[PDB]
């Protein structure tokens, strides 16, 4: 990749195979979300 | 009712068994 040689590795069958652990690089991602309910544009020229 | 074989049963193997994953995880196919 690149201008470079590396290794690639994807260990789930070597390691944390058939055993109680959980594999990292699972993690999770918080996002919110934001939105207005009643809001009213009081203009006569945006009601159209 | 099953259990009239010793479960261990320690005896020359018929042949090894692949795949080695968690089967307590299914367990409704055994007996």
């Amino acid at each position: 990749v690149g201008d470079k040689l590396v290794f690639l590795e994807a260990l789930e069958r070597r390691v944390y195979q058939a055993t109680r652990v959980a594999y990292p690089l699972i993690g999770n991602i918080d996002i919110t979300f934001i939105m207005p309910m009643g809001v009213f544009q009081a203009n006569s020229m945006d009601r159209y | 009712i099953a259990g009239l074989f010793n479960i261990p049963a320690g005896i020359i193997p018929t042949g090894n068994v692949l795949s080695t994953i968690e089967v307590c995880a299914h367990r409704c196919i055994f007996d």
